């Protein structure tokens, strides 16, 4: 057994780490004090849960986690929530005053007088694990905090781990949900400065979270609530392999075994079904193929795109619930047939398959309702390079006046770290281009 | 067509399906970074201040 | 007010929707780049497919579809033809091709160029046209881009009098619900200088493109035999009606094409929307049978039927999307 | 992320007074400085702009200045005058007879120490101060001369924090003096270099709005300061108050400003009202939209179509469908997308708060950064212009040590700001 530390950077991290530490406690039976009736093993244990959580001799399950906002606002609402007694104190860092949007000022201004201190409380984790696999890192790509100083943080993980593993889940900017003109600047800056450190991105677009919540769940307007449950089921689909006993995805490495071939390209796409809403009075309940299916329609992606156009690396279903392999292959077989499924040549057309038994948790009242099966997919499609195409034009149209640069040169970044960065992204999109036409 | 790797258990089942076959900077870089960007905050702001004494 | 942007001037149908966009009062044009519009006259390159459909507040509809260059590029069809069952080897309206590389099927071809010469039936081919293998491969190697190798009809229909070659162009629309609206106006492109069987190196009277022939305008006006007039031909000469002896095959074609590629284009469920007009080039032999030639994807009209053309374009694939405040189309049910 | 608010002069005393008037009543403050209300939302962000001391007393952080001791008085004798921090009171007692030259440089420069003094003891209480409001206008003395003296200095001392200023522009239509284009030429200069976001409350504007919208004969002061202080509740609610945003001084900057210089804002309110005069049907969410679009309801007298917004920041107060909301502000961007620049994608952000202002039931408050601002800036130019060419009046500052060749100068920084603007016009 070997553990896992999270880290959640920013407020969308944070946000997210409430969403998914509560619904990990869910999952496995864990009262919102840190008691498990079930972990018989009182004070220790190498079990598939103890990757994200230690034990104490108290009786208390603590989560292998560390929050950190440049800002006390969302992190204050950790130390005063529900699940407060969770976390010690020592894992929760606040500076004071945010990077207010701004790259530069969480990477270089506010970052370089924090991070130290971050690396000094992750050491602390870090000392109590048998065998670290490495690190999962939740943030946003449009924040200040979370553009900037996850990108520092990154660097630094690489120096003080440099055998380890580090796993990204990057909330993708969307205008229906923005909170600053600049969050194009601060993707491409630290999508640059993170791409040689990180592994694997589970890339979440927030215009597709939106109108998953708008569709099929009926909310008019989600708020963050909304959005963070359904991103938190994402998340746990992805790593529940990592908290239960199965044979698929069992450390971080098997992630980029699995899902990635080529370093650079390290963004899978995640698709997911069947969201179904809480108060939705009659519904009949989707079958394996049906659930499959939907694996392939663009309105259940956690990134819009279009796959049809692109090609395959690879591909993992996570299924939960009322599952067996029978059914998942019949499923297979009728969707080949009927949709354009185009692998890259040096690669073989297949998918891995992992099953767990246990039917998708659902947070009690909330807005997603119970189900027998659900899948997660996995694919490493060139097309998620249109997210790229976007935000990158976005970007070109900003840049083409230096509009709002001066606001991070006067904190110490130089114009031509844009010009980096972006040349940067501008090799990706062709690396997809080669990749996949 | 062809299903390999199926390992069971309790809790679930894991297997693979093939239809076809195929056809770091240092910590003293990072420190110069972050302490020349700095140089030039400072720079920038002593510029500020100088005019100011004007 | 629904807001559109132009992103091909030298579209001759396109010019020609604009002005009649704008013209209902309704539809404001746009600057090139403003990204807020709700309809696309998008460019023939690189047309930005991954940008549309995420404006909020805005439903986005563009005049291509994305993944239709498969079959609208020579060597693609041929491909998609080969290599799809609904389509297959058996195909028998397509002529037999292969695609060649210059220096790939090159040794399947000559497989086939001697069952064709140890029958001692016809032999010509085209790319230029000959009735020799090794004239085409070595003008292949001498152009630089990729060829595709196809049977020469050696037996075309023949309009009398003049004993002259013709092609049959078909537009065929496909709105953003995947209906495929057969235009009842077609068109032949004629040949003026009456067929030679023997010579093939004056490609006057082989080739029916409207450029080439600009005897031109001798017969009919332009080179262009319009529908009424190759109907009454066909009566009179054959006892036989265009619906009867061609037009049949040619829906036949057409549904068979794009059902074909429809689950790889379709927008059905997607977040932008997509629709297209089609060039279909026909070719007609002496038994009365509909050979298909190629799919132009960007075609342009004849003269007398842009005004009734653009003008359904407006209708059935603009106006079904975005509504203002009898039908010239043949729908191609499936 | 305490916020420090400076009001200097007789201007800037009345509209702050009406301010701190305002914003107490909406968040339950009584003149005493009691907590007096109901919902919680209220006292959420309150630490933004009131201290709290013992008996749970809410004090507002904000400091007085005047040069004549007139004005301050009748804010301590007013409905208010006695919640504010009878230290923080700082005045003289030879005014500024309407002269920049004096507030600047002669009398001013004498009792800046006493104000910078009260602002580092606020100061040195915040936890983490954000930065400096002032309200001022520019067209006397004291508010203008040394309100901006004030804004040197505090920018010397604390140069890494956010000055933000509500600045009374000068009219003809509501005039004191004919100095004022003097004044506020050579105090535009000023605020062009030394704030990062100014909101240009022109006077011109708030009395076209009390004579021809709201049908008032002959408007008041009182009448124009209804207006400022509606505004001035409106543009920083998303500071005041816990949303989907939660916003601050450094982060409206820096998503409204992208280019240094160009940080003047054209304020808009929806629905104008006049005093008293109650209004008893709410307007549907479409007609606060239109409303607060169009020219009859800009505090700067500006026509919006004879330029292009850079960025907009819309706040809608009240209970109302937000999905709504969404939809009208997405129409406006999609039916006038010429009037917006292309090179800023995305350059609309609206904010709700669910409390609204005293007497609406639902109210929008405007806040642009177009560059049709330079109407503004150029009127004044020519003004500046049809006196100095004659060198008129200018003994009344050559007298305080002034000389021609700073007038010179303010005037080229300001028909700089104004070709600035035209620049990205046609962009
Ligand atoms: N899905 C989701 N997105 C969020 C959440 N909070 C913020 N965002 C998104 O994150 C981006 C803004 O970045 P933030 O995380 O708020 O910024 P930050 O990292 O806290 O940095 P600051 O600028 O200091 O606040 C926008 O694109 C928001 O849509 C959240 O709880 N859930
Ligand atoms: N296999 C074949 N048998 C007989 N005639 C043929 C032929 N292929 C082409 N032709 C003739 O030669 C001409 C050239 O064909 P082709 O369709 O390639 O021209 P083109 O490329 O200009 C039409 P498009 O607008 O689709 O690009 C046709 O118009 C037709 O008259
Ligand atoms: N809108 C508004 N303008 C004012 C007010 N008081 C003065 N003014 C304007 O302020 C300018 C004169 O400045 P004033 O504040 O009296 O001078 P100061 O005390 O020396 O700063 C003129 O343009 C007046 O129109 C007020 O209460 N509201
Ligand atoms: C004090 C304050 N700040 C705001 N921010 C910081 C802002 C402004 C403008 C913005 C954004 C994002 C994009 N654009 C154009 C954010 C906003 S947004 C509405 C009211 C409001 N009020
Ligand atoms: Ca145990
Ligand atoms: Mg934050
Ligand atoms: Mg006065």
């Amino acid at each position: 057994m070997r553990e896992c530390i999270s880290i959640h950077v920013g407020q969308a991290g944070v946000q997210i780490g409430n969403a998914c530490w509560e619904l990990y406690c869910l999952e496995h039976g864990i009262q919102p004090d840190g008691q498990m009736p079930s972990d018989k093993t009182i004070g220790g244990g190498d079990d598939s849960f103890n990757t994200f959580f230690s034990e104490t001799g108290a009786g208390k399950h603590v989560p292998r986690a560390v929050f950190v906002d440049l800002e006390p606002t969302v992190i204050d609402e950790v130390r005063t929530g529900t699940y407060r007694q969770l976390f010690h104190p020592e894992q929760l860092i606040t500076g004071k005053e945010d990077a207010a949007n701004n790259y530069a000022r969480g990477h270089y201004t506010i970052g370089k007088e924090i991070i130290d201190l971050v690396l000094d409380r992750i050491r602390k984790l870090a000392d109590q694990c048998t065998g670290l696999q490495g690190f999962l890192v939740f943030h946003s790509f449009g924040g200040g905090t979370g553009s900037g100083f996850t990108s520092l943080l990154m660097e630094r993980l690489s120096v003080d781990y440099g055998k380890k593993s580090k796993l990204e889940f990057s909330i993708y900017p969307a205008p229906q949900v923005s909170t600053a003109v600049v969050e194009p600047y601060n993707s491409i800056l630290t999508t640059h400065t993170t791409l040689e450190h990180s592994d694997c991105a589970f890339m979440v677009d927030n215009e597709a979270i939106y109108d998953i919540c708008r569709r099929n769940l009926d909310i008019e307007r989600p708020t963050y609530t909304n959005l963070n449950r359904l991103i938190s089921q994402i998340v746990s689909s992805i790593t529940a392999s990592l908290r239960f006993d199965g044979a698929l995805n069992v450390d971080l490495t098997e992630f980029q075994t699995n899902l990635v071939p080529y370093p650079r390209i390290h963004f899978p796409l995640a698709t997911y079904a069947p969201v179904i809403s809480a108060e939705k009075a009659y519904h009949e309940q989707l079958s394996v193929a049906e659930i499959t299916n939907a694996c392939f329609e663009p309105a259940n992606q956690m990134v819009k795109c279009d796959p049809r156009h692109g090609k395959y690396m690879a591909c993992c279903l996570l299924y939960r619930g009322d599952v067996v392999p029978k059914d998942v292959n019949a499923a297979i077989a009728t969707i080949k047939t009927k949709r354009s499924i185009q692998f890259v040549d040096w690669c073989p057309t297949g998918f891995k398959v992992g099953i767990n038994y246990q039917p998708p948790t659902v947070v009690p009242g909330g807005d997603l309702a119970k189900v027998q099966r659900a899948v997660c997919m996995l694919s490493n499609t060139t097309a998620i390079a249109e997210a790229w195409a976007r935000l990158d034009h976005k970007f070109d149209l900003m840049y083409a006046k230096r509009a709002f640069v001066h606001w991070y040169v006067g904190e110490g970044m130089e114009e031509g770290e844009f010009s980096e960065a972006r040349e940067d992204m501008a090799a990706l999109e062709k690396d997809y281009e080669e990749v996949g036409v | 067509m062809e299903v390999i790797e199926l390992n069971k258990c309790t809790s679930g089942q894991s297997f693979e399906v093939i239809l076809k076959p195929p056809s770091d900077p240092s910590l003293e870089e990072i420190q110069k970074k972050l302490e020349a960007a700095e140089e030039r905050r400072k720079y920038q702001e002593a510029e500020l201040l100088k005019h100011l004494a004007e | 007010m629904y807001t559109f942007v132009v992103r091909d001037e030298n579209s001759s149908v396109y010019a020609e929707v604009s002005r009649l966009l704008l013209a209902t009062g309704q539809w404001k044009r746009l600057r090139k780049d403003n990204p807020r519009f709700n309809l696309m006259l998008g460019e023939r390159n690189r047309l930005p497919f991954g940008r549309l459909g995420h404006e909020p507040g805005l439903v986005q509809l563009v005049n291509y579809y994305r993944g239709a260059d498969k079959l609208c590029r020579k060597a693609s069809l041929v491909k998609l033809i080969k290599t799809s069952p609904e389509l297959s080897e058996s195909c028998t309206w397509f002529p037999e091709s292969y695609v060649i590389y210059p220096t790939d099927e090159r040794e399947v071809f000559l497989a086939a160029y001697n069952r064709r010469r140890e029958g001692r039936e016809g032999n010509v081919w085209i790319a230029l046209i000959s009735s020799e293998a090794s004239e085409l491969l070595d003008f292949i190697d001498e152009q630089g881009q990729v060829h595709v190798i196809q049977k020469y009809l050696e037996k075309p229909l023949l309009l009398e009098p003049g004993h002259r070659k013709f092609d049959i162009r078909s537009w065929v629309l496909v709105d953003h619900l995947y209906n495929i609206y057969l235009y009842r106006e077609g068109v032949l492109r004629t040949s003026s200088e009456p067929y030679n069987s023997a010579n093939f190196q004056d490609k006057t009277c082989h080739l029916t493109n409207h450029c080439i022939q600009k005897n031109y305008g001798r017969y009919e006006e332009g080179n262009e035999m319009f529908f009424e007039e190759f109907n009454q031909y066909l009566m009179d000469a054959l006892n036989t009606t265009l619906e009867n002896s061609i037009l049949l095959q040619i829906k036949h074609i057409i549904r068979s094409c794009l059902m074909c590629i429809e689950p790889a284009i379709s927008t059905k469920h997607l977040h932008y929307q997509s629709f297209q007009l089609f060039g279909f080039d026909f070719m007609v032999d002496e038994e009365l049978k509909v050979w298909l030639i190629e799919v132009n994807g960007a075609p342009a009209c004849a003269q007398k039927l842009y005004a009734e053309l653009c003008q359904g374009i407006v209708d059935v694939a603009i106006s079904s999307v975005f509504p203002l405040a009898t039908s010239i189309f043949i729908k191609l049910h499936h | 992320r305490e916020i420090v608010h400076i009001q200097a002069g007789q201007c800037g005393n009345q509209i702050g007074a009406k301010f701190w008037e305002v914003i107490s009543d909406e968040h339950g403050i009584d003149p005493t400085g009691s907590y007096h209300g109901d919902s919680d939302l209220q006292l959420e962000r309150i630490n933004v702009y009131y201290n709290e001391a013992t008996g749970n007393k809410y004090v507002p952080r904000a400091i007085l200045v005047d040069l004549e001791p007139g004005t301050m008085d009748s804010v301590r004798s007013g409905p208010f005058g006695q919640i504010f921090r009878p230290d923080n009171f700082v005045f003289g007692q030879s005014g500024a007879g309407n002269n920049w030259a004096k507030g600047h440089y002669t009398e001013g420069a004498e009792l800046v120490d006493s104000v910078l003094d009260v602002v580092r003891k606020e100061s040195e209480s915040c936890d983490c101060l954000q930065g400096f409001q002032l309200t001022h206008s520019l067209g006397g003395g004291t508010g203008s001369g040394m309100g901006t003296l004030l804004i040197s200095k505090i920018r010397e001392e604390y140069p890494d924090r956010i000055m933000n200023t509500f600045s009374v522009m000068p009219s003809p239509k509501v005039s004191d003096t004919v100095v004022e284009p003097y004044n506020a030429t050579l105090s535009v200069h000023q605020l062009v270099e030394n704030t990062d976001e100014t909101y240009c409350i022109d006077n011109e504007a708030l009395y076209d709005i009390c004579f021809r919208t709201l049908k008032l004969t002959t408007p008041t002061y009182g009448d124009l300061n209804h207006l400022v202080s509606a505004t001035m509740s409106g543009v920083t609610t998303c500071l005041r108050f816990p949303g989907q945003l939660n916003a601050d001084l450094r982060k409206l900057a820096v998503n409204m400003v992208p280019f240094p210089r160009l940080h003047f804002f054209m304020p808009g309110f929806a629905p104008l009202t006049s005093r008293g005069s109650q209004q008893y049907r709410a307007l549907t969410v479409p007609e606060l939209t239109q409303q607060m679009f169009d020219s009859k309801n800009m505090m700067a007298a500006c026509d919006p179509r004879h330029g292009r917004y850079l960025t907009v920041a819309a706040i809608f107060r009240g209970r109302m469908s937000m999905k709504e909301v969404d939809e009208q502000m997405l129409n406006v961007q999609n039916k006038n997308s010429s009037y917006f620049v292309e090179w800023i994608p995305n350059n609309v952000k609206t904010a709700v708060c669910d409390i609204p202002p005293r007497g609406l039931k639902m109210s929008a408050t405007f806040i642009g950064n177009s560059t049709a601002i330079q109407e503004l800036f150029k009127r004044i130019s020519e003004q500046f212009t049809a006196m100095f060419r004659r060198k008129a009046f200018l003994h009344w500052y050559t007298g305080e040590g002034m000389d021609e060749m700073e007038f010179t100068e303010a005037e080229s920084n300001m028909n700089d700001l104004v070709s600035e603007y035209q620049q990205y016009q046609d962009a």
